[PDB]
């Protein structure tokens, strides 16, 4: 029993490149 | 020694859009058996 | 009173005894000794988050923008600066060979990418990395400018051009395609050396770019403030011919070199005449 | 066919060096310079009490550069929520031939005071500063008047807003104002 | 934009807090407890008036003798001016290195000159060989 | 370097002896010299330090909208390094010519 | 069938990403190198490249539009891309 959902958000690659 | 540095690319980030094309062709099979 | 005195003594020992390193003798300390150095030496202060004055030639580039992710870091060592973070290295080389077809072989620089001075003389290593990045960005810019030749004036000089290869045939004697590499993809024969086609040609090509920047960057100051070009405004006082009007501006880039190198090898022909004398 | 804008101002005497230091590193690449001008303001009127813009203030520097006058007058309506703006023009002329033809056409002078100063290249705009000098006929305000000059065709005039951004830069002792 | 206003306000607040901490050690300015006026208890209330300095005296001195250097470093780092606004001698550095190349350039020309002489000094020498 | 020296002096005087002298007279419970000097340096020094800090804070404040206060920003210092490279290559070529001459004679 | 899916999934995935990065490379090149000179986008929707570069820039030539392309077709991995273009082998040089 690892997960009972559908996940795509955890990656969430940030930008932190505001000019 | 590298657990917080997330190398962003955002040029080929289009790959994530292609990511939602494999589970549609064939989805994974849930197991519920942590042997 | 004893407790207050002990607390104040502990505070004084924490403040004026552990921070008196640079007060007695200038030692390794990024605090108030390293950041202002590189600041006064290279750029100015700016705050995106902590990004201040990235070296991108934005003063006269007008080609493409690039920011700078520069930030101090800590590490347990002796004599260690902040070491702020293309990231590689480049090399400019031209070879006037006989000819070459559309083929691929042991051509451009191998794993031994751009053998260059070790730079053993003492200098700031971070500053060396910074100037190397500036150099490789300059190479990127000059290659981007030189690439704009296929859509350029295609007359009296036919030439093929691909990525990193601009091999051209002005005369059926010499060769072309100045190249570049990225000496970053490396964790750890008898064709490289050729005829005299070395440093004292490419320097002109490099300088031509910044010169074209400069020429189209001088204050206008024609009379008070029409804000124009010197020759353009000074044209009026004289009925210059259409030839001079056209000569106000001119072409640049490859074309210049397209003549220059050719001119060079032309002298080489005359050189033969000399020894031909003996013959 | 073209128009010009202005957000002129003034500043104290002692407070120039600190000011121009900032003004240099605003929109100019490098190599700040200056200029010594010469005022040749003329007058062309006598029939409707409305003369022309004959302020032919031109530099008295190295020769070759031709003296001339610019058109600046009759502020037209418009400039909704904007600064000063006037449909204007410009006109170059030969060396001293302009004054020759003005005198042959029956015109007179208007001023005899010269105000040298500094210039600074903005982007789509330009900025200047000068100070009147008290001299006699053969030789005053004691205040360096500054100005933001920019000339362009009709277009969209959106860059005026960008000009207002420069007003943000000129925060300490500079502001904008019209004249009436 | 005016961000230096918040920095000045923070610096003034830090200075005011430091001053108040330096002034907060005079609560015994009215008396020195020459007598035992503790009507409730003199063993645990009157005697412990100074024995509880950890919660009374040492509770304010800790933060009061810490904000000084912290605020100093915060002001020196958040505002590390580096704003001569003219870069007085920095441009001179350019001028400096200008000389560094200028004479150098001349030297090269001088070299050329010498080389040129040497050049000529060999050209006639090339004539002699009757091969 | 006036502002740099002023900032350095202010940093050196931030942790002055006033913060450490507030625990000297309280230990002197056996003799009462110029001990009054331990009183004038209680808050007047801190007040002057705060005043100087506020004064230094209220400087020109160059950064207003974009990236002002430039000053390196510019030209052929790069090409000056390239000229040094020319000097080095000329040295190398002269050395090679001297070696060739030695080999020839 | 563990090995068969292990093959085919990574196969289609890598082919798709390769086509997409080649598309982005063409975009980069027309942004920087050639532009409106020689560039026509025919790529319809995924799974295949459809380029058009050499064409009637001056309407002189009139072949004149036949460009190159490649796809996947969801078929055997025998052919890498099964590229095609205008009538080829108009000569007999370099095979």
């Amino acid at each position: 029993p690892k997960k009972k959902d559908v996940e795509f958000l955890p990656p969430q690659l940030p930008n932190d490149k505001f000019k | 020694k590298r657990k917080e540095e997330p190398s962003s690319i955002f040029q080929r980030q289009r790959v994530d859009a292609l990511l939602i094309d494999l589970r549609q062709k064939f989805p994974p099979r849930f197991v519920q058996q942590k042997s | 009173l004893a407790g207050a005195a002990q607390i104040l003594l502990k505070g004084a020992e924490r403040l004026t005894k552990s921070v008196a390193e640079n007060q007695e003798n200038k030692l390794q300390r990024d605090f108030n000794s390293e950041l202002l150095r590189l600041r006064q030496h290279w750029k100015l202060r700016k705050v995106g988050d902590k990004i201040l004055g990235d070296l991108s030639y934005r003063s006269a580039g007008s080609l493409f923008p690039h920011h700078g992710t520069f930030e101090v870091i800590k590490n347990t060592d002796i004599d260690l600066d902040k070491k702020i973070p293309l990231e590689g290295s480049a090399y400019i080389k031209v070879s006037i060979q006989k000819q070459a077809p559309d083929i691929g072989d042991l051509g451009t620089v191998n794993l031994f990418k751009r053998p260059l001075p070790k730079s053993k003389p003492g200098s700031p290593h971070w500053q060396t990395k910074l100037e190397a990045a500036q150099n490789v960005l300059l190479c990127k810019e000059i290659f981007a400018q030189l690439s704009r030749e296929a859509v350029q004036i295609k007359s009296q000089i036919p030439h093929i051009v691909v990525k990193n290869q601009i091999i051209s045939q002005p005369f059926p004697s010499l060769q072309l395609s100045i190249s570049l590499c990225h000496s970053s993809d490396d964790k750890k024969a008898a064709e490289k050396p050729g005829q005299e086609d070395h440093l004292y040609v490419l320097e002109h090509n490099l300088h031509l770019l910044i010169r074209e920047f400069h020429k189209q960057t001088v204050m206008p100051h024609p009379a008070s403030a029409p804000f124009g070009h010197k020759r353009m405004r000074l044209s009026g006082p004289q009925a210059f011919d259409k030839n001079e009007i056209n000569s106000i501006q001119s072409t640049e880039g490859l074309l210049e070199k397209i003549i220059k190198q050719a001119k060079h090898i032309f002298l080489r022909s005359r050189t033969a005449a000399t020894i031909d004398s003996l013959a | 066919n073209m128009m010009e804008y202005l957000l002129q101002g003034s500043v104290l005497d002692h407070s120039l060096e600190s000011l121009i230091h900032r003004l240099r590193g605003l929109c100019d690449n490098m190599e700040p310079e200056t200029f010594l001008d010469h005022e040749m303001v003329f007058l062309l009127k006598g029939q409707q009490a409305s003369p022309f813009v004959l302020r032919a203030r031109r530099s008295m520097d190295r020769a070759g550069a031709p003296w001339h006058l610019r058109y600046l007058g009759q502020p037209e309506m418009g400039d909704k929520n904007r600064h000063a703006l006037v449909r204007n023009c410009v006109d170059i002329a030969t060396s001293e031939n302009l004054t020759d033809f003005l005198m042959e056409m029956g015109f007179r002078m208007d001023h005899e005071f010269v105000a040298k100063g500094h210039l600074f290249r903005k982007g789509i705009m330009k900025v200047v500063v000068y100070k009147i000098f008290r001299i006699l006929v053969p030789g005053l305000s004691l205040s360096y008047l500054v100005e933001l000059s920019v000339v362009a065709p009709a277009g969209q005039d959106m860059v005026s807003d960008d000009m207002r951004n420069f007003a943000e830069q000129l925060k300490p002792l500079v502001h904008l104002e019209k004249i009436d | 934009q005016s961000k230096e206003t918040l920095l000045q306000s923070y610096n003034k607040r830090l200075k005011d807090d430091i001053k108040s901490i330096m002034d907060n050690f005079t609560e015994i300015i009215k008396t020195a407890k020459i007598e035992d006026e503790t009507q409730v208890s003199r063993a645990t209330q009157g005697e412990q008036d100074n024995y509880e300095m950890h919660v009374r005296a040492a509770n304010i001195v800790r933060a009061g003798e810490s904000l000084m250097k912290l605020v100093s470093d915060l002001k020196q780092f958040l505002i590390l001016n580096d704003f001569p606004s003219v870069n007085e001698a920095i441009d001179q550095r350019n001028q400096q290195l200008r000389a560094l190349q200028e004479e150098c350039d001349r030297k090269l020309i001088t070299l050329r000159d010498e080389v040129s002489i040497d050049l000529y000094e060999l050209e006639e020498e090339y004539y002699s060989s009757s091969s | 370097n006036e502002r740099l020296r002023a900032l350095e002096d202010i940093e050196r005087e931030i942790g002055a002896i006033l913060q450490n002298a507030g625990t000297a007279i309280l230990e002197l419970s056996k003799e009462k010299r110029l001990l009054d000097r331990q009183a004038a340096a209680f808050t007047t020094s801190v007040q002057h330090v705060e005043a100087e800090l506020s004064a230094q804070i209220r400087y020109l404040t160059q950064v207003a909208t974009g990236q002002p206060h430039e000053g390196s920003s510019y030209s052929s210092r790069k090409d000056c390094q390239m000229a040094l490279k020319r000097v080095d290559y000329a040295r190398l070529k002269i050395s090679d010519v001297a070696r060739t001459c030695e080999q020839m004679l | 069938k563990p090995l068969q899916d292990m093959y085919n999934c990574l196969h289609c995935f890598c082919l798709s990403l390769q086509l997409e990065v080649l598309h982005s490379q063409t975009l980069m090149l027309i942004r920087e190198r050639w532009g409106d000179l020689v560039q026509v986008e025919r790529y319809h929707a995924g799974k295949s490249l459809s380029l058009s570069v050499w064409n009637q820039q001056v309407l002189g030539r009139k072949a004149s539009v036949h460009k190159v392309t490649i796809k996947i077709d969801e078929n055997d991995v025998s052919k890498p891309l099964q590229i095609f273009h205008d009538p080829p082998l108009p000569a007999s040089d370099s095979k």
